[PDB]
């Protein structure tokens, strides 16, 4: 497969993507890439390329939480767009190494969900919804040093930003010119 | 057709899940009843397995709402919002077959309501509004306290003729009136 | 049938989402009730979980047009465009039953609509002109201002019976008439 | 029903998509409306979202040709043929409700016409017939020159019940009949 | 309905494809109007987009059969074989609305006849039958050259009222009757 | 509807495809018309695609016990087992219109009939004599050898309404009736 | 309809697959035609291609148990349960066109019956039941011993009318009394 | 596969092809061979074939950055079809390598989209089609040289231009002829 | 795969085939493939087999572009059948070098399309139909030496032609016999 | 795949199957395996075993002509069924070439097809069905010796074949026995 | 593929599987393997498992006749079911080595098929199923030594053997114990 061969070079070159809806098959396949570059060599960067319509709460958190406790630096690279929870995975890179693409797009949005059971399990899903929510807005807040109700209120619809807007909100700290 | 004589003796049979088109069709009966005779009588025969909440207060309030009594007769089964219903007739005309079953339950939904949190949440709420509403609903015409219902409707509870009669859903348990 | 007895007492029955093909059926029983007594009050039924915008509009207008006084009555739920309409009730006559609940926010779509970025341009304007005027229809009936509207409406806002009354949507809540 | 009453009152509604079947519907009532009495009046209420072309020539043929007088009231909206069907009544009894909206575009095809470009020539000879067709009656009836026409239904226009009147399309906006 | 009360005013409406079932339906309704009355004329309003060369030819022969005159008059459009059956009516009683649309093409299939390479031989050879029959059938009545026909009838050929009335498909376009 | 007056002047309509219910409806109207009156004549007309064998001989067996002289006339076309019925009218009143198309070829088979291949020697002789049953039918109505009918029935043949009275299937051509 | 009035003559058209519904439909015509008049004579006409064995034993228990005599005519065919109903007929009045064709076999399943083995040890130990019970019915009425009909039906045994007298399903061959 | 073999036995020669509608999995395809090629060899040129029907704006801006941003000199080829996503990057490539081919056809037309929550939402997503609309055509003045007045104007239906209206327009710098 | 093993030996012997209707995914294989063996040897000839039953416009002139500016003379053979575009690109071989095969079949028509817009996009779509029409027969006239008004004549409809009157019309220059 | 593995390794003994309708797909394939045996060793036989339902003319034109004009000598065997085009292919083997196995079946019937277009364009079809059944007839009789008339005679409906009267007919020049 | 790596290491054991219903893919598969295994050493024994619900005849005769003509014995084993041409090519292979397993199931029955077209097409096809019924039956008579009539008697209806009555009936020559 061609594309595999490429995507296969470059994570000898330690570049991994995200390229797709973040699902479990996304988030495995990305947190095995992460886990298998930091065992070959520790001491080297990670360049993950995100490039992502949105996805799944629980498969991002299962990407964050390699990214986060991987010993080796992890840089990010917004191109393309990173909506939800590549906007997340965008601002949860190693700080000082968030980079925007200048024609980049980011969007940031309040999480989405369903409700499907009796009345009890209703009220159960909406207090796990609750709790989500706010998880969510704190890690956004600790990425972009905004305050909490400023994520809250600013992520109520659909926030568009570009790469600009994105540098001075904080969601990455620079943008690649060249 | 036999319902058509059914209606002509004020007879009214809510033997369809309770959706809203029946809803509909149950209330613009009660309401035609009524303006042809506010003195006499309404008989609702139940025999449903189910229906939502929305249509269950609906039907709920313009049974209360009437001039005639309503009698309440549950043939078969009365399953949730049929439960209600037979529960919401006029005290000492509400009853049951020997073998009616009557399953009363928490509402619930089916399919899956999508949107962002912030609508889930009210979305949440209201069902929780609505679970409220119907065991109130069913202390009102039981006796039982609504904490009691609520406990008892968290998982199915099937009630026998008699035990319904027993639990305050029904006023008396019909006896067979053959002639032989 | 019960809608054919209530038609002949002057009762239009709103029981269904309002689609275009509603609109026209509830638009041409108003102007038929209209022609066979100008002087006589209509009285609608409403019991409804939604409808279009369009059609919203088409049937607000006939119901403003028509020289007979129209009562409103919410049985049930009337929501959105149901619950635009039981506002749109001649002033004093607009009533609900206790447990009914009313349910309104802002216009929305359902699909995609499609097309060049300059035709959603025009449709996104004409969209933003319906919310306008959705809210802007409310304030007229209900005695709020329409910013206070707007704001509200942004998230399904669910009103009781009582709160109905009180928020200016209804002018009375009605109380059960059981002779017993 | 509603509509067999209405027609007894000498009033079609032009309720639907005008597709084929609809126009036939429509030409046949005229039709038939004329033979019962040629010089008492016939109304038409609009209330449409769309239809064909071929279907509003049709229809827009027999409005004309028939000797009664036709009255047109825009309820709802009248879009792209029940537009130009709108505009095509008898002068001085063109009319609209309040809200009505009144959508002029140029006619577009749905799905796709397939063939050799030597059958595709003659197809589009046709459509582009068709839109100088549209634009020209228009103008007939709206005092609009037919350029002006043709540059405004590039893209959807939409106009209000009051702006259809100031542009031509209808010669008054029916102030509301409440007697109170 | 509208249908009916044509029929009683001996008025056929050729108001869809015309299928085999259609052919079928028109052919009954002119055996009976003959029946009914043989001396007074019968009246075809034609208007649909096309129909099959067989279901065709079965009309054409029972209106050329039937002793009653036929009148032929074109609304909307008269396609394919509405075209042939518009030409086929009675010289003199001819007559096609202003805008009304004629389309003369030579027949075709859809889908696929499939089978042995000797059996599309026989398949084919008919439908050069056919279409040699639809060209000599025009020539005889519209007094062009079956030549002449062939050659434009290879693309679909579309003629305005005028147009018709000068190529021989009609006798004369009709003037509106507006009284005003 | 046209189809029960014909129907009361003792005409039946064969305007489907012979299938078995369409098999059944038609005999079941030739038994209620002989049976109305055994003396006076019934007429058929024939307008269909086509039909299958057994359906064919239900109804071939009806029309020549039936009391009454069936006259048989060929609108449109008369395919496989309409020709057989077309051909089985009573000598000197079977007719066809000008143009009628006639289609008389071998029965055939649709789908697949699947079993074991004992099974299928019995089905395959059986096919074989309904073939048979249809070519000796057809020497009895026509006058032509039934060998030769064989022969000219391996594909499809289709005459012209002259070539119909030629080879023996229709006794004469209609002339048009028209007074003008 | 033609069938109405066949029912008015005491008329019963076994026009169909003789599923559980039709023999439904068999045995309530049975019934009211004996209330009716238990003395004259019931027609049964059978034109059938198949049926269930459930349904046939329905049918022929309720055609040997009122009180009238029925004559049982077979037009087109008589297949599986059709066949032995014709030949349940009363003894003397079991008659047949001419082409008519009668088809016996074995009662067979369609799609699968899934269970555990000992399941279809009970269901196949009724299908065997089945077979036994149509074959010693066949052999009551046509006086054949039983273990010839059950050797003949082992493969679709197709007689002619005339075969069919000779094997005693019907006493006669219709003649034609076509009066010319 | 040999459609693979073909394509990475020139993938060695430095040679990519954009032969589909532009979309994430083209996009990412795409972007990764330009940043594998240009860190194989960063001072070599990358040509790249454009034949495409149109495409995603975002999918198609990952891989304008990824353009820009590789150190090495991209040529751009329109063979076939560049419409809409394929004549931006074809006029995207670096100016004075920017080919089109005798027969090639170049496609412009204002962007397409959907309108799809309620009021508040559509208002957003109307609001960003404007912002949309300007930085597509401030791009495409850039790369041609028309004013943007022009670019609004001319591609508000469907406009056709052969190679040599495309010469003349300033999407290509050359057409090949041989 | 097998198909492909057989495929790719023949491609080291510079034969290649178009073996399906003329879509975009085949014209950018094949495409690929007359650049990949132009490269490894532009003095040698590339022998193209035509087994077409039809196919698009835009992915035909991609094909027949790569073909004219290749530095290599490129044979072709009509096989089977060259319907519309396998009949374009067969007449589009180097003059000296069409083969037809003694039992091969030859199809030219006019050019298939559809019409889906607005009354406005409509004019748009048949004024591109007019142009693309007289290109092609511009094209078939090139290649064959008949006047371009006897290719709009005889193009109307199905006009088929054995190898022999491929022959003499002009579509290809030799009929192979062994 | 070990279906691939096991018809490679055949087809470098020369051997090669027909195993399916013939369509484009096969034709295709198998003019390629016939054009790379002749290339690899033009002196030494190809064995084609032939075992098809029937198939399309066009594509099993393609398979003719490039049998008859390859190099070397092809034989043919006739194994399960040749039907319609696998008879027409099993006789097209070189003369003195041409097996069939003992309880093989050879089935001939005249050519199937349809008609789509209007009656202009059917009269088109139709004359070139005529074409299309006097060739395929006139090249069955030049395989068999048969006079052209019996051959339109017997190819009227499904004409059944057993090997030994295939022999007499002229189908075959032997049939194998062991 | 583990299945094919299994299935191959055994071919080169000269050990093959009939394991699906016999159609022409499992046919011309199965004839490639005999031929293949034949060349590769005609001394040696073929070992062919048969484990099948039945078949198509066309296809059972191609097996069949590659089999008899096959220069080595074949040997065949009865696992699981062998039903009407798993029972076939089971009696079909040499005889003294055509083997059951203890547990085996093998069932003979007369073919199925059916009839589609015109009369006269019927009656061609139903001539067809009585050549190709007396063609089996006798077949059958030669492999197991019953009298034909009692082949044709038996196989009316499903005839199930267990594998001592298959012993006794002569479909088998042993039934393997260990």
């Amino acid at each position: 497969s061609l594309t595999d061969s490429v995507y296969e070079r470059l994570l000898s070159e330690r570049i991994i993507f995200l390229g797709s809806e973040v699902n479990d098959e996304i988030a495995n396949r990305l947190c095995a890439q992460i886990l298998l570059l930091a065992a070959e060599d520790a001491s080297k960067d990670i360049s993950l390329y995100i490039n992502s319509p949105g996805g799944s709460i629980s498969a991002g958190m299962a990407i964050y939480d390699t990214m986060v406790l991987a010993p080796c630096d992890i840089a990010t690279y917004a191109m393309g767009m990173a909506a939800s929870m590549g906007e997340f995975l965008l601002a949860a890179g190693t700080k000082g190494k968030r980079y925007a693409l200048p024609h980049a797009r980011i969007l940031m949005h309040q999480p989405l969900g369903g409700v499907t059971g009796s009345a009890a399990d209703i009220a159960i899903q909406a207090e796990q919804f609750a709790v989500i929510k706010k998880e969510m807005f704190r890690l956004n807040a600790e990425f972009t040093g905004q305050p909490i109700e400023r994520i809250e209120a600013d992520s109520d619809r659909d926030r568009w930003f570009t790469a600009a807007e994105a540098l001075e909100y904080g969601f990455v700290d620079h943008i690649i010119t060249r | 057709n036999p319902y058509n004589k059914l209606f002509e003796e004020r007879i009214i049979f809510l033997g369809v899940q309770v959706d809203d088109a029946s809803a509909n069709d149950i209330m613009a009966q009660l309401l035609v009843l009524e303006s042809l005779d506010p003195d006499r009588d309404i008989t609702m025969y139940i025999n449903s397995p189910g229906g939502g909440f929305t249509s269950l207060m609906a039907i709920y309030d313009t049974m209360q709402y009437v001039r005639a009594d309503i009698q309440t007769v549950c043939l078969g089964q009365a399953a949730s919002a049929a439960a209600v219903l037979l529960a919401a007739g006029t005290p000492g005309k509400r009853m049951a077959l020997p073998n009616a079953r009557v399953l009363i339950h928490q509402p619930s939904l089916s399919g899956v309501i999508q949107g962002q949190f912030s609508d889930l949440e009210i979305q949440a709420a209201e069902i929780e509004r609505m679970r409220t509403l119907m065991e109130t609903t069913l202390a009102r015409h039981t006796g039982k306290d609504a904490g009691v219902i609520r406990k008892d409707t968290d998982r199915d509870k099937i009630l026998t003729a008699e035990e319904a009669k027993d639990y305050g859903i029904i006023d008396t348990v019909l006896e067979y009136r053959k002639l032989s």
